[PDB]
């Protein structure tokens, strides 16, 4: 009855140090709709994160985009942390500029 | 090409106090244009695309009336469903509804849809002829009989074949600068080594609209699916979409492999090679 989220973590635009960009965490395929999604900078929760309006796919599973403005640098590590009723432990997906 | 207008509705019961959480969104093609959220302070249907802001206060009054009516129907339904399935008052449950219309390239009616799920599973749907229903179990069959007695299909068919298409045509005209514009994918290829025997080639498609796209790999001109990975199409957040496809190849044999990209914005498919 319960379907676990798929997670992709990526930038809005091509990733270049020093330029204002946007960090996205796209969560999809999940049911029920209650979900916790955090964006992390060097392991710490980013405060000003927005998300899209809840919608769903043909199979009734839900999808959301979570996003925040960020200026990438060489040292800063970013990730998405997701909790859902299907997960025993929060799941962390690192941002990899190549995916 | 073809176009669509679709509305999506989600209600989630809240056992111990008050009415369900209700969220409604409307799309033209892959562009969201309205929302309603029961938790928001406005208690209005709200614009989410610049081209719907044109519409006058009478539009916003009528859409707000209609969407609040849908929220009440879902409230009652969550009650009916809990009773039919003999469920307790303790758990939260979900109803979802989607409806709308497809038109072809001539903007004439192609297909209409109206369907309904409980706890994420099919419950009842209008068939393609818009004259009959698909009920998944005996609870839904009781709903079907009810809706047959009240000629519900007839009312929905009139909306889906007529009114729905009329609104879609209006929006496509009003929003033409974006809704009728195709943004072809911006493509490139990356290369990474795992070991010195194995390499990964990744074909990227960025900044495209609408979301439909096909990415395929060939080896020496023949389709290859083994040793490939295709990610789900994802929103960029600026209204465009992104996708990639990768293949693992023997190091030194990268020239054998081509990626092929098909999209409505490309007059002929694109071929990329490392
Ligand atoms: C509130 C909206 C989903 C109503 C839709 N415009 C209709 O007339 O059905
Ligand atoms: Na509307």
């Amino acid at each position: 009855i319960q379907r676990t989220p798929k997670i992709q973590v990526y930038s809005r635009h091509p990733a270049e140090n020093g330029k204002s960009n946007f960090l996205n965490c796209y969560v999809s395929g999940f049911h029920p709709s209650d979900i916790e999604v955090d964006l992390l900078k060097n392991g710490e929760r980013i405060e000003k994160v927005e998300h899209s309006d809840l919608s769903f796919s043909k199979d009734w599973s839900f999808y959301l985009l979570y996003y925040t403005e960020f200026t990438p640098t060489e040292k800063d590590e970013y990730a998405c942390r997701v909790n859902h009723v299907t997960l025993s432990q929060p799941k962390i997906v690192k941002w990899d500029r190549d995916m | 090409g073809s176009h669509s207008m679709r509305y999506f509705f989600t209600s989630v019961s809240r056992p111990g106090r008050g009415e369900p959480r209700f969220i409604a969104v409307g799309y033209v093609d892959d562009t969201q244009f309205v929302r309603f959220d029961s938790d928001a302070a406005s208690q209005r249907m709200e614009p989410r695309a610049p081209w719907i802001e044109q519409e006058g206060p009478e539009y916003w009054d009528g859409e707000t009336r209609k969407v609040k009516a849908h929220s009440q129907t879902h409230r009652v339904d969550l009650g009916t469903l809990r009773g039919c399935y003999n469920q307790s008052e303790a758990g939260s449950h979900t109803v979802q509804r989607m409806y709308g219309c497809d038109v072809g390239s001539d903007w004439r009616f192609l297909r209409g849809y109206h369907q309904y799920a409980y706890d994420g599973k099919d419950y009842i749907a209008l068939k393609e002829d818009l004259r009959s229903w698909t009920a998944a179990d005996m609870c839904a069959q009781t709903t079907k009989h009810k809706w047959e007695a009240a000629h519900v299909a007839e009312q929905l068919r009139a909306y889906l074949e007529g009114t729905c298409v009329e609104w879609l045509r209006r929006y496509l005209e009003n929003g033409k600068e974006t809704l009728q514009r195709t943004d072809a994918p911006k493509t490139h290829m990356t290369h990474h080594a795992v070991s010195d025997h194995e390499a990964t080639l990744r074909c990227w498609a960025l900044s495209f609209y609408p979301a439909e796209i096909t990415l395929t790999w060939q080896r020496d001109g023949e389709d290859q699916t083994q040793d490939t990975e295709l990610v789900e199409t994802r929103p960029a957040g600026d209204g465009t979409f992104q996708k990639w496809v990768a293949v693992v190849v023997p190091s030194g044999q990268e020239q054998r492999y081509t990626c092929h990209v098909q999209h409505e914005g490309l007059p002929k498919p694109l071929t990329l090679r490392w």
